[PDB]
């Protein structure tokens, strides 16, 4: 079958810039799509060379050998979605691309469950990202020094039209009863724009 | 030249269901479809090809038996049957022509999303994270909820998240904003339930 | 020299005193094979040949459409646009070879490099006025007499790295296939009419089928080579469906596409089918049932229509199936090595 390869995994630019994509293929007939948010992809560019009709001038494609690159002359607006590159019946992993924006560091908030959901019998603790750029952020929960997994669940938003800056939030559930055995609840959180990981908790039991 | 295809479908779990595109303004039968399912924030996923002249269809192992291509040529419309809904079947399933034998795919439909889950309609019960703050929607079914501040007063620094789907099969979701920290509401409307709260931070 | 794309002729030993309906169709459309078959060998030549791309099978398209219009009228006709209700009068059924011929101003190209693809060039090139008699057989998964290699099984793939591309197999060696209808009286009685049978000696078939197996893993080197069942379609190609004696027989051949096959005779469960799905025109026709007594066609197996499972590989296993429902493609098997 064939084997493909897409670098870099996500990418940003701002209006005006080069933008240049890669993807690798043992196999031949690569095409590349745009797949705006939350729509079907769009054809671009058959065989990696060939332009199909609609297209503007500004997208062009050069491969060489086993390697095929995707290059805009002048980035607009419109542009700002991710690129796949697929062959047959394989897509590629694909690269998203972001208006480029100056390094920021997420705001940690951390909520712990209020008092009537914990009648309820579940229990639930939120941690909170804020105007963070870029996307690429990692957190994980720790309930008394024990890293948890499987119980945690996260939600982003779409870039700010303004702000340019993206923010996260992970939600731990935990039945009550469980809750009651830990004392200690951190959200630990790793980004680029910190220097060193960064840790927010309550140390409560209530 | 257009595929059309079904609306959002909702299906128990280890249950069946059918999505539908219908081509036109192109001969049905000299184009491959194949067939494309993209979970939430994922890359996109191979289902099959099927040959609308000769019927052949064609599918990958990770799915055999599973999943079943089919065609309509007197209206010409294609069907794909997935059976014994996982959990991981929650998606946006696309079907797009096959226009070369460079295997462009020229002509898409605009995705049918499935939605798996033990059936409920259910307003969203509200809790509230003090501090920023914010409000906590959860256990409510199904999308759209709609969450703003003081009534549409508080209209900057509001961050209402994407709905995300949970384990029990319900949307959970929170919406908060930042706030002056020197200073010291919601309004979420449900509309598939009749539930309207605004619920108070303290 | 020169490609060219003109209507040609068809040449047979239709008999004019006979009642067979290929003949009835032969006799009046096609003119009596050359008696000496004039063929030239170019000494020192080379000539691109494409079988995916010649006009010549869509040629034959068209003519064996309008043979099964003479011989095999539906009792009702359902498509997309249209309804037809007509007599469906049962026919002697036997295909006879069609030579196929240039007219004047144009001559055939026939490639004689014993193990050519189909596709680019070959080193060695021939010119004769007709090609050799190829039976217009309609069938699917299995190829029914055909012509067949002379040195080794050939692969022929427009593409084997698409998945969506048929590959027709050419074999070096005949597996006799007999598909009978057993007799027994009449329709009225409470025998089953349309309960039919084949039989293919296991150990020819799954040697064979070890050979192709052979010849496939040479075009995929480091993987198994793995024969299964029909993933689906229409019952035409998930079944060895062809027609035998003017009857539709549904052969079903779970026992043929198998990894290990065994040594003794193959059983194949078939069924005559009156409902069939149109190969000549996307649509349903309906056909009077059987008729009475023993029917039976001895053929021979000469190749195949195979179609590779895509996707991931799970086990570094490539699984070929078998398909068809594309008629072009079974032209295409005998009139690869002619080009005009
Ligand atoms: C794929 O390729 C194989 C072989 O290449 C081919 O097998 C051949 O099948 C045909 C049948 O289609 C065989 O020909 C038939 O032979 C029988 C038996 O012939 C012997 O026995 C009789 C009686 O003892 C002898 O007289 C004779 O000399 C032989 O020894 C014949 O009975 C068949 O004749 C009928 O068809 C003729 C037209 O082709 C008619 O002119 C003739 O009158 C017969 O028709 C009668 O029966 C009809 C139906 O019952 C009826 O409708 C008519 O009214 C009429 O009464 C026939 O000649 C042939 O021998 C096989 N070839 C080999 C090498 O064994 C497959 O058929 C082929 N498959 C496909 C799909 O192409
Ligand atoms: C493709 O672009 C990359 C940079 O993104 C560059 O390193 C590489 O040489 C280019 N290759 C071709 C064939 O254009
Ligand atoms: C072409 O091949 C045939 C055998 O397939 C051989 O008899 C003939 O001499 C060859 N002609 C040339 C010119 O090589
Ligand atoms: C025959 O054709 C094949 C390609 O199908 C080629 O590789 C081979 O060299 C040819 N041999 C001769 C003797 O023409
Ligand atoms: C198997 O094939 C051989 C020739 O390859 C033939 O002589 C033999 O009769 C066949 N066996 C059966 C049972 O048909
Ligand atoms: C074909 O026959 C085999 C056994 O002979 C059976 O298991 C299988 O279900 C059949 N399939 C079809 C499509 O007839
Ligand atoms: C019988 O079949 C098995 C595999 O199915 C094979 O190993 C064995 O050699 C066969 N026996 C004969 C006599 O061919």
């Amino acid at each position: 079958d064939i084997q493909m390869t897409q670098s870099p995994s996500s990418l940003s630019a701002s209006v005006g810039d080069k933008v240049t994509i890669t993807c690798q293929t043992s196999a031949g007939y690569l095409n590349w799509y745009q797949q705006r948010r939350g729509r079907a992809p769009k054809l671009l560019m058959y065989d990696g060379s060939r332009l199909v009709t609609g297209v503007p001038s500004r997208f062009s494609g050069r491969r060489w050998g086993t390697q095929y690159n995707l290059t805009i002359g002048s980035l607009q607006p419109e542009d700002i979605a991710t690129y796949y590159c697929q062959v047959y019946e394989f897509f590629g992993p694909g690269t998203r691309l972001d208006l480029k924006r100056t390094v920021a560091a997420p705001s940690v908030f951390i909520f712990p469950p209020s008092d009537e959901q914990l009648k309820s019998g579940t229990a639930s603790v939120v941690c909170l990202l804020n105007n963070f750029y870029p996307r690429e952020a990692k957190v994980q929960w720790k309930v008394d020094n024990a890293l948890q997994s499987g119980n945690s669940q996260e939600s982003v938003t779409e870039q700010d039209s303004k702000d340019s800056t993206y923010s996260l939030s992970s939600t731990l559930t935990l039945s009550k009863a469980d809750y009651e055995k830990h004392k200690v609840y951190a959200c630990e959180v790793t980004h680029q724009g910190l220097s060193s990981p960064v840790t927010k908790s309550f140390n409560r039991g209530e | 030249v257009q595929l059309v295809q079904s609306g959002t479908a909702v299906k128990r779990p280890g249950a069946s269901v059918r999505v539908s595109c219908q081509a036109s303004g192109y001969t049905f039968t000299d184009y491959f479809i194949y067939w494309w399912r993209q979970a939430p924030g994922q890359g996109l996923e191979w289902l099959g090809w099927i040959n609308p002249l000769t019927s052949q269809p064609s599918y990958p192992s990770r799915f055999q038996g599973r999943l079943t291509l089919t065609r309509d040529t007197f209206d010409e419309m294609l069907y794909m049957d997935l059976r014994g809904l996982r959990s991981d079947d929650t998606g946006i399933y696309f079907c797009a022509r096959r226009h070369s034998d460079y295997c462009d795919f020229d002509i898409w439909g605009s995705g049918t999303q499935i939605i798996v889950s033990s059936a409920s309609t259910k307003g969203p019960s509200v809790f509230p994270l003090a501090p920023a703050l914010g409000c906590l929607v959860k256990d409510y079914f199904p999308e759209p909820v709609t969450v703003s501040w003081n009534s549409g007063a508080l209209t900057s620094g509001v961050h209402t998240f994407p709905a995300v789907l949970q384990s029990s099969g319900l949307y959970s979701l929170s919406s908060v904003v930042t706030v002056p920290s020197s200073s010291l509401i919601c309004n979420v409307n449900h509309k598939p339930s009749n539930t309207k709260v605004d619920k108070r931070v303290e | 020299w020169k490609e060219a794309k003109t209507t040609l002729f068809c040449a047979s030993d239709a008999k004019a005193y006979e009642k067979e309906c290929h003949n009835v169709w032969a006799t009046h459309a096609c003119v009596p094979t050359d008696p000496n078959p004039q063929e030239v060998v170019l000494e020192q030549v080379t000539e691109n040949f494409n079988m995916w791309k010649n006009d010549m099978v869509d040629q034959m398209q068209e003519d064996v459409i309008s043979i099964w219009d003479q011989c095999l009228k539906p009792c009702v006709k359902l498509t997309n646009t249209s309804t037809l209700t007509q007599a469906c009068p049962k026919v002697t059924f036997d295909p006879i070879p069609i030579h196929y011929c240039a007219p004047a101003g144009y001559a055939i190209l026939k490639c004689n490099n014993k193990t050519f693809n189909g596709k680019g060039p070959c080193n060695n090139v021939s010119t004769v006025q007709c090609t050799h008699g190829i039976k217009p057989v309609v069938s699917t998964q299995l190829l029914l007499n055909g012509s067949l290699a002379e040195e080794e099984i050939v692969i022929r793939s427009k593409n084997l790295r698409d998945n969506a591309k048929i590959i027709i197999v050419q074999l070096q060696k005949s597996v006799e296939i007999v598909c009978t209808r057993p007799n027994n009286g009449g329709s009225g009685s409470g025998g089953d009419i349309r309960q039919a049978y084949c039989q293919i000696s296991g150990r020819n078939w799954s040697e064979a089928v070890n050979q192709v197996k052979k010849k496939l893993k040479e075009h995929f080197p480091h993987k198994n080579i793995s024969f299964q069942s029909s993933s689906g379609g229409d019952l035409e190609i998930t079944t060895h469906s062809f027609n035998c004696g003017g009857e539709f027989f549904y052969c079903n051949t779970s026992g043929l596409f198998q990894d290990t096959i065994s040594n003794a005779t193959i059983m194949l469960p078939c069924r005559i089918k009156q409902i069939i799905n149109m190969w000549q025109e996307v649509g349903k026709a309906i056909y009077a049932p059987p008729i009475k007594g023993q029917i039976t066609c001895k053929s021979d197996i000469t190749g195949l229509l195979l179609l590779r499972d895509g996707g991931d590989t799970t086990d570094n296993t490539e699984i070929f199936r078998p398909s068809g429902g594309d008629m072009r493609d079974n032209w295409r098997s005998e009139l690869y090595k002619y080009k005009v």
